[PDB]
RNA sequence: AAAAUUUUAGGAAUAGUUAAUAAUAAUUUAUAAUUUUGAUUAGAUUGUUUUGUUAAUGCUAUUAGAUGGGUGUGGAAAAAUAAAAAAAA
């Protein structure tokens, strides 16, 4: 459950890449 | 010629296991061990003089 | 041709002189002014010397104008002869930091040294030519060349310390409000093609972050020039050394802003930064050493293995200082504060504005005990008939009779400080001027030497105007000096002239010599 | 206004035994773009980090040459001497079994001075003498080089050849033809067009008579004609001369 | 080696060093 | 793996308490699997990383881990800098048995990257410690191999620098200069030193002889960095820090059939 | 120059490396060598005539001394305070 904390979100939304057209 | 000087029992026996004395033999000169005890143990903050 | 040099105030260590009382000669002198110490004023020099304690016991009503004013010159005394000690003067560090019981201390360890060197050596201070010191080094050079006696020696440079203690005690900030830091510009990179240039700049920062700063209590201004371009010691409050601690970046002066515009605007943005780091709550002291050993017997939670045993800082016992002890080098929590210390922007033990603003009343109030404490206008002349003395003032020779000396040292005592500002509320008077004025109607030398000797505490001293009308003019080629530590030395040997001098301490470098 | 370093978080958790851990986190600094201080001296600058020798083998060894050669002008004559000398003292320093386990990699950390060192070496001469041959050894059409440090270069690089590396490893990456010896034929002609420019190029000496026949072994090996290493003249009025018939009438 | 040093690495939407927060500007 | 451990918080927690309490091999490939799976690495980890390496003062994993900050595209501090000189002045190096302990380093080339990263640290804006400058003038002299002008350059900069003089770099100077054939510029470090006060050439202070005249395996020692003789250091001057020269032994600190406490001593 | 006996509660890799050649090879040739029949590092302990206990196949002890070279003296390095060794009448 602790992956349910928005700091998970937080880690999500940081490691989520660029894409480039 | 200060030469008078007695030979140094610096060496003290210690008692061990079956009480047979252990000596400390002073270190010899040629070794980097003394060098390295004797510099200051940080550089950065510890006085180089 | 060789020259005298005094040592500064910051000098000094815990047993300096210990070691060489060995000497008849050296001690007859010592035993002579710890009596007269005893019997001005009773305090323990020996003591204070051999050990340094955090808080001295000292006689009764000793610090008070009352005994400033009834005491004179070499007082006969007496009256409080075995009075118990019912007054303390305490400091968190030592009690030798204070100025009041440094500054004797120091000198009598200049005359014991020099008694040392005359004794084994035959030393004879009128073989060097010029002779100089520091704000308490004149005192000292002065007594070495036997204008003043040791015992009103000692009486005059505690009574100079008592007037500082008294001015900090006055002035609303605390002991700690009061910082010195020393400022290198070439080390600081502020166009390093033209130090000069580079001095000028490091003015014109002193100067906007007092303009900029005037409307509220904070000031900063220099105090002494040792180096031409790699030492220039200023004081002041945290809140403006900060900024100009700020200015003295070279990641500041690129990371933050302009790195290409004027340094006006610099002074403007490093105070609006400091400004906002202190409302961020970055400590004003980060630079109070990195951590004292832990050690712990609780055992409750360190374990039985971790008590009574010292804890081990790192795998090599901090022998590479991890990130949290390299705050000045990579900036963070602490490091970003002014007040750290970068190899250009070095802090100084010494927390007293020596000679600031702040100090124009000590003067007004030193001035007399000076004109009672000079000798007789006989010997003073047979001083000074046709070594010679330099001043601080100015930074040249002592000519009681210079036309041009005399127009040097009113443009020295009218002369403000680099960042030095006054206003309606400032006091300031015009005693000195007209003391100076009364001397040079040459009615005695002795008015001029007193307020020559009274001048300097307030006003900056020109130490690299004294090392330059010392080597220049008087041709001196042997620099060494007389320090317990030998600090001067590295400001003689630093200066670039080419001519070449050589350095020497004449205790601790007897056997060179 | 001004760029501020993101804060550490401190943070204070007090045991149950009151035991107090202090933390200073830097998770604001976990995240965002990473904040970009710009050098006080103009741009930033960086230390290159391209001429460090390591086990990888997915590059060159990094020799002087590779930095001579890294676009300089190639018309200067002393930078062709350099270059030359360059390669003459990597030729000279650089004049074995089948282990399962490198097979998917290279040879490892502690058995690099054993096993790689020799495969490097052999691949970096291969790959510095694929771009100097044509600057040491012009293209026959005064010359930027001597005959006779153009002759200690090729000797230097037939050396080379000669002692390439000839077990083929499972693990080398290339092809297999890089550890067959080099086709000198062109170095060999000019080197001989060189010889036969100038006069009194072979001397009854010692150190000539070596140099003679190191050249003799070159034309034989190479399959170069020793005709070129003299002047036409002197073999001039014959259809054809072989290279054992120019030895035996040149012989000092 | 860049190729190794590329090896499972992918650009991140904040790592870019012209990255700005938030991400995407219009106009305890 | 769960979320608790896939926080990058616990990673750079967790690294930096392996830095603190482990060898350089831990903190290194900790570090590169976790740059390859997920987990970005920032300036902080980067230097957490670097501590290790400079204090186990070795070159290949700094200049490897330097190109992989090249690659990031981070824009690093002082303090990488001052960890990258210092392990270049850390790095082994040792003649026993006719053998060097390092052969690497003269592939490696460590003088030149301790040299452009005292000139970048320089350039780039931040302050320079005698730390660094002292290390690099001892990755310049050692008895591997020798580079004495570039180092009486560093020498004559820090003289005008007025920085201090470390007895380690002195010691080496010295050897290279007398290895050299160099008398006269082993006199000028002997003068400078005498008139410094360093604590191994207090005392030794000669006259100038050449007064006349202007300007124009062999060595059998190992070194290696502190930590690797830390504990040895610690608990020798625990059990006997009023006889220093004692040569700490088996049995002065542990009974008969009971471990030692320090894994390997003397190597 | 050998051969045999060789310790650890929870056990995995080791290495200037094996053989052939030679008064070779920092750069020869080869499908190399060590190890789960327990190797290599690490910990412990000065190795195969010594005790203690018992009726006894057992169990439990023992000692002092061989810790790298680097002008290599000497027959032999064991060569940097340490006797119960009479050492050219």
């Amino acid at each position: 459950a602790v992956a349910n904390l928005p700091f998970a979100k937080m880690i999500r939304v940081g490691m989520l890449p660029e894409l480039k057209s | 010629a200060p030469h008078v000087l007695e030979k140094p029992k610096r060496v003290d026996c210690l008692r061990i296991h079956r009480n047979r004395p252990l000596l400390l033999h002073p270190m010899k000169d040629n070794n980097k061990l003394l060098e390295l005890s004797k510099l200051p143990a940080r550089p950065e903050f510890d006085s180089w003089t | 041709q060789r020259a005298l040099v005094f040592s500064g105030q910051g000098a000094h260590r815990r047993g300096m002189a210990t070691e060489y009382l060995r000497i008849p000669a050296v001690a007859c002198l010592w035993e002579r002014m710890k009596g007269s110490m005893e019997q001005k004023y009773g305090i323990s020099l020996q003591d204070i010397i051999t050990e340094n304690p955090t808080r001295l016991y000292v006689y009764n009503d000793a610090y008070d104008v009352a005994a400033i004013c009834e005491r004179s010159c070499q007082d006969g005394g007496s009256v409080v002869e075995s009075t118990p000690k019912q007054k303390l003067i305490s400091h968190p560090q030592g009690v030798l930091s204070l100025t009041s019981l440094t500054q004797p201390c120091m000198l009598a360890a200049h005359m014991v040294s020099l008694e040392y060197l005359k004794e084994t050596r035959g030393y004879s201070v009128e073989s060097s030519e010029v002779i100089a010191g520091h704000s308490l080094g004149e005192f000292s050079a002065l007594c070495a060349l036997g204008v003043l006696s040791p015992e009103v020696a000692i009486d005059l440079v505690y009574r100079r310390g008592a007037l500082m203690e008294d001015a900090v005690k006055h002035s609303s900030q605390s002991n700690e409000g009061h910082l010195m830091f020393a400022c290198n510009p070439q080390r600081a990179k502020l166009c390093v093609e033209d130090p000069d240039l580079a001095v000028d700049q490091l003015h014109i920062f002193v100067e906007l972050i007092a303009r900029n700063l005037s409307t509220t209590a904070s000031f900063i201004e220099v105090v002494n020039y040792n180096i031409s371009y790699e030492q220039y010691v200023v004081v002041g409050d945290p809140i403006a050394l900060s900024a100009l601690g700020k200015c003295l970046d070279p990641q500041f002066r690129a990371t933050s802003c302009g790195s290409s515009a004027t340094l006006d605007n610099i002074v403007r943005t490093a105070v609006s930064s400091v400004l906002q780091d202190k409302q961020e709550g970055i400590t004003m002291n980060p630079n109070t050493g990195p951590a004292p050993d832990f050690v712990t017997s609780c055992a409750r939670k360190y374990g039985i293995r971790s008590t009574f045993r010292r804890f081990l800082r790192g795998p090599d016992d901090g022998y590479t200082p991890s990130l949290e002890e390299l705050t000045h080098l990579t900036l963070q929590e602490d490091g970003r504060s002014g007040l750290k210390k970068k190899s250009w922007f070095i802090p100084l033990p010494l927390s007293i504005p020596f000679h600031s603003s702040m100090l124009r009343r000590a003067m007004d109030l030193f001035l007399p005990v000076v004109r009672d404490a000079l000798p007789d206008e006989e010997t003073m002349r047979s001083f000074f008939c046709i070594p010679v003395w330099l001043t601080n003032l100015t930074g040249t020779a002592f000519r009681p009779f210079d036309v041009d000396f005399q127009r040097d040292a009113l443009d020295a005592m009218q002369s403000m400080n680099v960042g030095e500002i006054r206003h309606n509320g400032r006091y300031h008077t015009n005693l000195v001027e007209l003391a100076f004025k009364n001397g040079m109607d040459t009615s005695s030398v002795r008015d001029m030497c007193a307020a020559v000797l009274a001048a300097q505490l307030a006003h900056p001293v020109q130490w690299i105007d004294v090392m330059d009308s010392a080597v220049f003019q008087h041709g001196v080629r042997e620099a060494h000096e007389i320090s317990p530590v030998r600090t001067v030395a590295d400001m003689f040997k630093r200066t670039v002239f080419a001519l070449d001098i050589v350095t020497r301490c004449l205790p601790s470098e007897e056997r060179f010599l | 206004v001004p760029r501020r370093i993101p804060g550490t978080t401190k943070v204070t958790y007090t045991n149950k035994k009151g035991r107090t851990f202090s933390f200073s986190v830097p998770v604001s600094e976990l995240t965002h773009p990473q904040v970009t201080l710009e050098s006080a001296a103009g741009t930033w600058r960086e230390m290159d980090t391209s001429f460090c020798e390591l086990g990888d083998i997915e590059d060159d060894m990094p020799s002087p040459v590779d930095e001579c050669l890294r676009g300089g002008s190639s018309l200067d004559k002393r930078l062709i001497q350099e270059v030359r000398e360059r390669f003459v003292s990597f030729c000279r320093e650089y004049v074995s079994t089948i282990l399962s386990t490198e097979l998917n990699a290279g040879p490892d950390y502690e058995h690099y001075d054993r096993r790689l060192r020799r495969k490097r070496h052999w691949l970096a001469i291969r790959h510095r003498f694929e771009d100097v041959r044509y600057v040491i050894w012009p293209d026959v059409v005064n010359p930027s080089l001597t005959a006779g440090e153009m002759l200690e270069a090729l000797l230097w690089l037939d050396a080379a050849s000669t002692f390439c590396v000839r077990k083929v490893h499972p693990s080398d990456l290339g092809d297999k033809s890089e550890f067959l010896p080099l086709d000198l034929q062109r170095e060999v002609e000019v080197v001989a067009c060189h010889a036969r420019r100038d006069l009194d190029f072979f001397d009854p000496s010692a150190t000539s008579l070596e140099q003679f026949t190191a050249c003799a072994a070159l034309c034989v090996n190479h399959r170069v004609p020793f005709s070129l290493f003299f002047p036409a003249q002197d073999v001039c009025g014959d259809a054809s001369v072989s290279t054992g018939q120019c030895i035996v009438a040149n012989a000092p | 080696s860049t190729a190794r040093l590329r090896l499972l690495t992918y650009p991140m939407a904040l790592a870019q060093p012209h990255a700005t927060v938030p991400l995407i500007q219009p106009t305890t | 793996t769960d979320p608790v451990r896939r926080d990058p918080t616990e990673f750079l927690r967790v690294l930096r308490r392996m830095s603190r309490t482990t060898s350089w091999q831990k903190t290194m490939l900790f570090a590169s699997k976790g740059r390859m799976v997920g987990y970005r690495l920032t300036r902080e980890h980067y230097n957490t990383v670097l501590f290790s390496q400079s204090l186990w003062g070795r070159a290949l994993e700094i200049v490897r881990v330097v190109r992989a900050m090249q690659e990031d595209k981070v824009q690093p501090n002082g303090a990488t800098y001052y960890y990258i000189v210092n392990g270049m002045g850390n790095a082994d190096h040792g003649w026993n048995y006719d053998f060097r302990i390092n052969r690497r380093l003269e592939k490696i080339q460590h003088w030149r990257v301790a040299l452009e990263a005292l000139e970048a640290c320089e350039a780039n804006g931040f302050d320079s410690t005698d730390t660094m400058h002292n290390s690099a003038l001892i990755t310049l002299v050692i008895p591997g191999f020798n580079r004495w002008q570039q180092a009486s350059l560093l020498l004559q900069r820090m003289l005008r620098e007025d920085r201090r003089m470390h007895p380690t770099m002195v010691k080496f100077y010295h050897d290279c200069l007398v290895r050299n054939n160099r008398p006269r510029e082993a006199s000028s470090l002997m003068r400078l030193a005498a008139e410094r006060g360093v604590h191994g050439y207090e005392d030794k202070w000669e006259a100038d002889v050449y007064k006349g005249r202007p300007l124009d395996t062999e060595i059998n020692s190992v070194f290696r960095p502190r930590v690797y003789r830390q504990l040895w250091y610690k608990w020798q001057h625990i059990a006997n820090r009023y006889r220093p020269t004692a040569a700490l032994k088996r049995r002065q600190l542990a009974p008969r059939d009971s471990p030692t406490g320090i894994p390997g001593f003397y190597r």
